[PDB]
DNA sequence: CATATGGTTGGGTATAATGGGATTGTCTCGGATGCAGG
DNA sequence: CCTGCATCCGAGAGTTAGGGAACCCAACCATATG
């Protein structure tokens, strides 16, 4: 976040476009507490066996 | 990038084939190698599975993910034994390292094979994937010392492997391999009889050309415990609205008129 | 038996949403006044 | 140890009985799908 | 007719291969005991 | 609780075999993006 | 280095009704019956 904070003073526009996208998810991570390493399944879930009988 | 055939073919095509010098030697390696375990595994007492284990750990390197703790200390034990010991040991080493570049060589042999089994269940990867299960049987199994050629006995693993696999996987009811094969009886006799025939053949029919212990019930019990589910999704109708479960009804919930009749018997 | 209907409650077919949000590694939960967490399943799927 | 599960008219619907088909299992040229003894149809005008 | 390309042998058999449906004088067919009937499709004509 | 039967499951076959099978008549719109120029 | 400019890919496209392909051999838990 940090890195990306002083990504933000560069003139150009599309690299500060860049580096705000980048932010939002960043921010939306640290925000919600969310691990990003959840992303990646290791246990899949399981639909009860009435919902697919 | 997509069609995983496409890729695991090129990955396969990437590994060049072998001439029978080669196939002899890795053949001679694997068993030496095998033999020499053995003589680790008699010489320092511990179990067989366990010295293979290790030492197939140690020569896949830290790459491929017991514990790292037993490995190095059993590795350890086994790099102090004296001379004419470790000797084994290298062999053993060397045998894995053949075991493993045979299959990596032979692997084409299981898709040529596999090929010819599509529509039937399983999709052509699965089928692949379990004739490289057998290609590893024929491998672990195979005794050079006849002097034939390595592919006339891996078919017949790969081949074995693949219908087991069939035969196990193609239902979704699993249905056991016996009855399974009991079934694949029961449908050939009746095409041959149908062909024969002219005709469909009757119940009665099949059960005589079956042979003694079979009567037209129990052919009609075979048919129906041959019987595959349908989809609750299989669409009903032209436009893209109706699905077959839509008409099928709940009879395990207790209905309104049920459940008022429950609580005023109750009151 | 002749009284007016009563109060209705949370309708099966939420549950049913629910339940495939789970399906999707997605933590769905329902929420009071004050952020605790209120069990719509009435405690059947508590282990 | 028995109960009904009989078949009865529809509601909106009935009228004169005219015409009764019973199918078995085994007369000649009927193939009833695999656990299903008879059939019977009913033709009501 | 089967025909061994080397010995020249010939084995001839007439085969059953199934049932063709039949359509009836007044056009439609009769399947699984219901009328049925054949809907002709107009599409792009091959050529160049 | 004690077996005895069928049903179920694991293992085996040795001439030689060595890279698969489909693709097709909509239309617009908005964002992401690689390529060209200055 | 910036910018614009085709280029690619993905997501949309009204309601209600009615409709429907080997075979064999031997060991081993499970269940049935007394
Ligand atoms: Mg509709």
């Amino acid at each position: 976040e940090k890195e990306l904070l002083e990504e933000m003073k560069h003139p150009s526009r599309a690299r500060r476009a860049k580096a705000r996208k980048r932010l939002e998810v960043v921010r939306a991570f640290l925000d919600s507490g969310n691990r990003p390493e959840w992303m990646i399944l290791e246990a899949v879930p399981v639909l009860p066996p009435d919902l697919r009988p | 990038t997509s069609d995983p055939v496409r890729q695991y073919l090129h990955e396969i095509g990437q590994v060049p084939l072998l001439t029978l010098e080669e196939e002899v030697e890795l053949a001679r390696k694997v068993e030496e190698g095998m033999e020499a375990i053995k003589k680790l595994s008699e010489i320092t007492g511990l179990d067989p599975d366990l010295i293979r284990e290790v030492v197939r750990a140690k020569i896949l390197g830290s790459a491929r993910v017991l514990d790292p703790k037993t490995v190095e200390e059993i590795d350890q034990k086994l790099k102090s034994l004296p001379k004419e010991h470790k000797r084994y040991l290298h062999i053993a080493r060397e045998g894995e390292a053949a075991r493993q570049h045979l299959i990596e060589a032979n692997l084409r042999l299981v898709v040529s094979i596999a090929k010819k089994y599509t529509g039937r269940g399983l999709s052509f990867l699965d089928l692949i994937q379990e004739g490289n299960q057998g290609l590893i049987r024929a491998v672990e199994k195979f005794e050079y010392k006849r002097r034939f050629k390595f592919s006339t006995y891996a078919t017949w693993w790969i081949r074995q492997a693949i219908n087991r696999a069939i035969a196990d996987q193609a239902r979704t009811i699993r249905i056991p391999v016996h009855m399974v094969e009991t079934i694949n009886k029961l449908s050939r006799t009746a095409r041959q009889l149908q062909q024969e025939l002219g005709r469909e053949p009757t119940y009665e029919e099949i059960a005589e050309a079956m042979g003694p212990g079979w009567d037209a019930k129990r052919v009609e019990e075979t048919l129906k415990i041959a019987q595959e589910p349908v989809s609750l999704e299989t669409p009903i109708g032209d436009e893209k609205d109706s699905f077959y479960g839509d008409f099928i009804p709940d009879e395990h919930l207790p209905s309104p008129v049920d459940a008022a009749t429950q609580s005023l018997l109750s009151e | 038996k002749g009284e007016d209907v009563p109060e209705p409650s949370v309708p099966e077919s939420f549950r049913v949403l629910v339940k495939e949000l789970q399906a999707l590694a997605l933590d769905v939960q329902t929420l009071d006044e004050k952020d605790n967490p209120v069990d719509i399943f009435e405690g059947l799927a508590s282990k | 140890d028995v109960k009904d599960t009989s078949l009865r008219v529809p509601p909106g619907e009935g009228g004169i009985v005219v015409r009764t088909v019973r199918l078995r299992r085994g007369d000649p040229g009927v193939e009833l799908k695999p656990g299903v003894r008879e059939v019977v149809r009913v033709y009501v005008a | 007719q089967l025909i061994h390309k080397d010995t020249g042998l010939i084995k001839e058999d007439e085969v059953f291969l199934g049932h063709i449906p039949l359509m009836t004088e007044d056009g439609s067919f009769i399947i699984n005991g219901a009328d049925r009937v054949i809907v002709s499709q107009i599409h792009r004509s091959p050529g160049v």
